[PDB]
DNA sequence: CGAATGTGTGTCTCAATCCCAAC
DNA sequence: AAAGTTGGGATTGAGACACACATTC
């Protein structure tokens, strides 16, 4: 009784307006499907952001379609919740996931599964924007009422939880009811920690989407989760992280002559021909062109070679009492009595 | 400029016979077909702030069948709630301006006079800062040198110092007459007290030179250039364009560094021009991210940009946290998917209809 | 006027270090990135026709690294094959103009004067008639009145009469010189006949020069041209599915639109509707002089400011257009690739533009 | 003893007038075509192009077409398709929509033979060739000729325009077509059926009214698909029954008088579905016609309120000046011929 | 209602710039 | 001979100002 937690594939994302970066997403996704089929898990939980846009290219739809057809043909039930890039924005248009309706269960509610003689409760919903949180809570509380009977329960959400993503969080932590496992998405940081006598998990992205995520890939490989829910409860021990192979990135900040030596030995000591970014001193570029074949592309820069405090700083640099300049600056801009304030300075503190 | 709009109501204004539209804090996206009433809303707001001019003809803004026009506008600035009301009945016009319930101005000219001081921005410089029309995204770039630094002063909040420098001219002169009261009489021990006041008045003028143009304004701007250059590179690089880096002179003229040469905005394509203009405006916003929380209005900025640059621009807008409320008009779907509130505008029988989606 | 472009080569022209581009008859679509190099091709065409101006700095148009510029252009007009070669080596410039193979002009100014003799259009009105740039599709309609009719004359083939007006000034003034050659000058008196004979003839010549004038026959022929252009303008304008009775065109070619409960002008319309009126009007003028001025037309990103729907319907318009022999359109939009006859793809490796044409 | 279905030009995704109802009418008519096809139980379905309207159609149209051809494939109906002009990818790495139907439909770019009830039938086809690469198309056709002589039953699937049928935009002539037992064609929405080269050439009309010039054909010959019985050794028109589907009704009115106003109401009431009215109506008649905006879908009707060479001489003579001189001088000056040699003749000979 | 206003327009100017030909 | 030097020409930007158009007291 094992399942796979995967999310944030962003199929169709064409980084750097470059064909190769568009293909690399397809390859990493196809390889995720390949490993999943090699494992043959009982259930696949895709927790959002499969596609990158609401009207993805025909190729991405064909790739995803044939992938989930393969998963359905091998008697693997796939449950999905719509991501933020998949919620239809206009009236008559449909989500891309509607093409996968006959191979994947799009979760907007409850469902129970029999796995070798045991009822497991799966529930989930689509991406709720921060405005409609009150509706979302009513969806969650309902999922609480229908769950007290089942000792094994899992919640699929494509949201941001407050203590994990502070920038754009749509839900707080205390609004989440107790579940054995949380299959979440929308943040590409791979996260795994205990939460309310259970395991909260962000499967993370599959390929490096935004540039802040190669620092993760060297530390935390990208891929999906394989969870062993055979026992009655869940811990961190029975969760194996599956890492996929991504496009290598090489970061250089060449402002010195020692920063050219770091290059070749790192560019060769990686799996595939990487992408270099950062800053290269102008004097180093022409002697750097020798290995532009052992690299993919070089998005590197060619480099050549608080007012309230600064006003007082300036006034003292010119030789004038800064605190007077500031207090007066406030006196007239706030349309206060500059007469009552100026008449004192000439008397007490002048020379 | 802690500027934020709330809602607007309009009667018989161009294509909008009657419409009340609510605004929200965030990326407010206005969508519709061509001529469905999108730009007309902002023409209405501009009418509320500044009365009809010769360029703002009533016969131009009246609904071609009707003979009157009415519009009220709620907004907040620096914590205060304001309500502007403008009407033209059958030949005579009137205006009321309320501040937190009770009225502040009752005549048209009084309302204009109040607006220009509450905003610190006039009619003409309002179009180069807050309300950017179609194609005029790069207009702020190509302005006259004097006009360029003039609108830059407002964009950076430096202009308020000039308000002191002129008011100092009122202050200095006054303290001069208290000196004239001794000077206009000292012709035709305690003589040191005569020199005290003289040295004091002499102090006031150098203080005025601190607030002057060449004094601290130019100094603060010169200290502001590198930051705006850094942010300008941060946002411009998001367009994956093949250029070394974007140099910003102290005169706010932009230079783009190519590998085998240096180009200017003249040589750049229209799309690259828009890339630079937008990323520079956002560099000014991100420069004073908390100093001047201004709202921004754009009318079709993604025009002249290809598919990829439109998309990248959308992600750029999503990562922008420096501007509290940015309202964008578009015919393109690349910005529907990134907005928080989407305002759909359609047209029935030459009459526009508004449908707000929160 | 049977003007059609053929092919163009260019060296070190801005982003194009080396590019050879052949044109075909029909709907030609130039596609590429922003800054890929689409407009630069027509900057090159304009460079070949008219030399660099003061605003058209060489430093503006040379590849910023390189030091020379070479452009040769092949075209046809009224059935003849012409080839222009303009170069600038390292401080010196040159220009050659060939007609059906053999050379016609060898100096820069000679080529310039000659090109202005074959097209009948100077620098100013070639950008308002044949090569319409960004946004200026509708500028001609909101233009200043005198300027508006000034370009209306050119796209109508009426300027051919203004040329006759000034070149007629030549003849009137020179025959007056033939009077001054006589005035300073048992045998006498057979010259009293010459006073009336030549003076009344010069009054006749000026009386004919007023026929070729603007307010004489140009305005008259324009008047007789308006109705047809109005009908075609509404036929092409109704394909935009817009909510208006009919499009009225004044004698002065300023446009009035009939709404049910009002009448609007181009001042009131939205940008996209301006562009609609503009393209429909240029297509109406083209449909009018189907044989008088069967000229090619070049558009730089016209579907800008148009929504998805108007882009599609505009494509379905361009497919039905048979009056214009060759229309080259540049777009960053996919709404026009599907309707084009020939697709010229323009990509850019770093800062160098490379062209992949698909026949 | 076999039957097959010939269908084309469905244009899924066509959003006429940017109107939701007109977009759904295409989906409905297509779904109903699939319904009738399922009712017939045909051996093979030949779709000869333009299934979708665009290269990037809406997801909804992709779902509808997908579920339709899955319905067809699961019922052991082989569907053959050739890409249309609205489905040929214009750029390189992007794919055509028809690639989503690879597991239910055979996309034809060559030959194939089928055994149906004990007889081999040769099917061949290719994608839409633009008018430029006609020789390439010809090089395909002659190839499809050599591979066909063994079979007494043969069918050719093309999405082109043939000369004697569309003079406007045809990409191939009639003599370029080799002899086949049946021609399953597309790209023209007028339904055509006629004998051709000891065979049957057929253009399956569109399924819904797409371009407004095609109601002229809809009322004469209904829109839908063909049902062909290839039981006999050869083919005739007798064993071809056209199956018509119901489309959105269109009502044309020219209400400028009251005698033309009863023609409106009595037809708007005596039609199948909520019709579409178009044409011209006097503004003094429009508001009393607006009473029927509930019994109609949409109203696309207009509101109505209430060479030089001769004219130059006519003008010059009308002003009182020899127009022959004005014209001959106009030509003398436009060329670089001697205006002096032409004017001195007039001043000497034909002056007063 | 007529004057006070800014707002735009057409047009005119001095001045600069840079291409183009010539010594 | 060769190289800059130099004036003819064309366009452009900024600076002035009467002439209107329309709002507004
Ligand atoms: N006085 C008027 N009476 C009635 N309708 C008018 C009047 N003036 C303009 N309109 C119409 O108002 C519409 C203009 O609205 P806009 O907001 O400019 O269009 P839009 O949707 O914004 O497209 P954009 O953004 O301007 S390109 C056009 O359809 C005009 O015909
Ligand atoms: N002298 C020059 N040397 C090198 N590159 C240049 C030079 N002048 C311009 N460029 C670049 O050449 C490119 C050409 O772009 P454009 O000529 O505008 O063509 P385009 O962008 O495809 O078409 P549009 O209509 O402008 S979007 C731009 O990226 C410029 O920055
Ligand atoms: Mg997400
Ligand atoms: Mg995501
Ligand atoms: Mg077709
Ligand atoms: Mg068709």
């Amino acid at each position: 009784m094992m399942f796979v937690h995967i999310a944030d594939n962003h199929l169709g994302y064409r980084q750097y307006n470059l064909d190769d970066r568009e293909k690399d997403i397809y390859d990493s996704f196809k390889l995720c499907i390949k490993k999943i089929l090699e494992i043959k898990p009982d259930v696949v939980l895709h927790s959002g952001d499969l596609f990158n846009d609401l009207r993805p290219p025909v190729k991405a739809l064909r790739i995803a379609m044939q992938a989930f057809k393969k998963l359905h043909e091998n008697n693997i039930k796939v449950y999905i919740v719509a991501g933020n890039h998949e919620m239809p924005r206009r009236l008559g248009e449909e989500s891309p996931l509607a093409l996968l309706k006959d191979y994947v269960k799009i979760l907007d509610g409850k469902d129970v599964i029999n796995v070798n003689g045991e009822e497991i409760f799966i529930c989930g919903t689509y991406y709720h924007k921060k405005s409609k949180r009150e509706e979302m809570l009513d969806k969650l509380k309902n999922f609480e009422s229908e769950a007290k009977n089942y000792k094994k329960k899992i919640l699929m959400l494509h949201q941001g939880i407050n203590p994990y993503i502070p920038l754009d969080y749509e839900l707080e932590h205390f609004d989440l009811p107790k579940f054995s496992y949380y299959a979440l998405g929308h943040i590409h940081k791979r996260i795994l920690e205990r939460f309310n006598d259970g395991i909260l998990a962000y499967s993370g992205s599959t390929e490096i989407i935004y540039r802040n995520e190669y620092e993760d890939y060297k530390k935390e490989g990208k891929g999906f989760y394989l969870v062993d829910f055979s026992g009655n409860d869940l811990d961190i021990s029975d969760i194996e992280k599956i890492d996929i192979e991504c496009r290598e990135f090489v970061e250089v900040n060449i402002k010195d002559k020692k920063s050219f030596n770091e290059a070749v030995n790192k560019i060769e000591r990686c799996k595939n021909k990487p992408v270099v970014f950062g800053k290269i001193k102008r004097e180093f570029k022409p002697w750097f062109d020798t290995l532009k074949d052992k690299i993919l592309i070089n998005k590197a820069i060619i480099v050549d070679d608080n007012i309230k405090e600064l006003l007082v700083d300036y006034a003292n640099r010119q030789g004038i009492d800064g605190d007077l300049v500031l207090s007066l600056y406030k006196a007239l801009l706030n349309n206060e009595n500059w007469k009552e304030l100026l008449d004192e300075y000439y008397n007490t503190k002048f020379r | 400029m802690s500027m934020i709009l709330k809602e607007i109501r309009m009667n018989n204004f161009k294509s909008h016979v009657n419409s009340r539209i609510k605004f929200e804090k965030g990326i407010v996206a206005i969508i519709g077909e061509n001529g469905s009433g999108k730009s007309s809303i902002f023409e209405a707001v501009f009418f509320a702030l500044f009365g009809a001019g010769s360029n703002f003809n009533y016969d131009t803004i009246i609904t071609k069948g009707k003979k009157s026009v009415y519009v009220e506008l709620d907004f907040e600035v620096n914590g205060n709630n304001y309500k502007i009301i403008r009407e033209y009945d059958s030949g005579r016009g009137g205006a009321k301006l309320y501040k937190n319930g009770k009225p502040y101005a009752t005549t048209i000219s009084a309302v204009n006079k109040a607006v220009n001081e509450i905003l610190g921005v006039d009619r003409n410089m309002f179009l180069n800062s807050i309300y950017i029309k179609q194609g005029e995204i790069a207009k702020f770039l190509s302005l006259k040198p004097s006009e360029k630094l003039e609108t830059v002063a407002k964009l950076l909040g430096i202009d308020e110092f000039e308000k002191c420098y002129q008011k100092m001219g009122e202050i200095v002169k006054e303290y001069e007459k208290r000196l004239e009261r001794i000077e206009g009489e000292l012709n035709y021990n305690l003589e040191k007290e005569k020199e005290k006041l003289t040295k004091f008045v002499e102090y006031l003028d150098k203080v005025r030179r601190i607030f002057g143009r060449n004094g601290f304004q130019a100094y603060l701007r010169e200290k502001y250039v590198p930051l705006i250059q850094k942010y300008l590179n941060e946002a411009f690089s998001e367009f994956d364009l093949p250029y070394s880096f974007v140099e910003l002179t102290k005169d706010f003229e932009v230079r783009v560094h190519a590998p085998n040469g240096v180009l200017t905005i003249d040589n750049l394509s229209g799309g690259e021009q828009i890339a630079v203009a937008l990323s520079l405006r956002l560099a000014i916003a991100n420069a004073l991210i908390g100093n001047r929380v201004e709202c921004i209005i754009l009318d079709e900025p993604t025009v002249y940009l290809d598919e990829n640059r439109r998309a990248k621009l959308a992600e750029i807008f999503r990562k922008v946290k420096s501007i509290p409320q940015m309202i964008i008009i578009t015919h393109h779907r690349e910005l529907e998917d990134v907005a928080d509130v989407i305002i759909n505008v359609k047209k029935d029988g030459n009459v526009s209809k508004v449908k707000i989606n929160g």
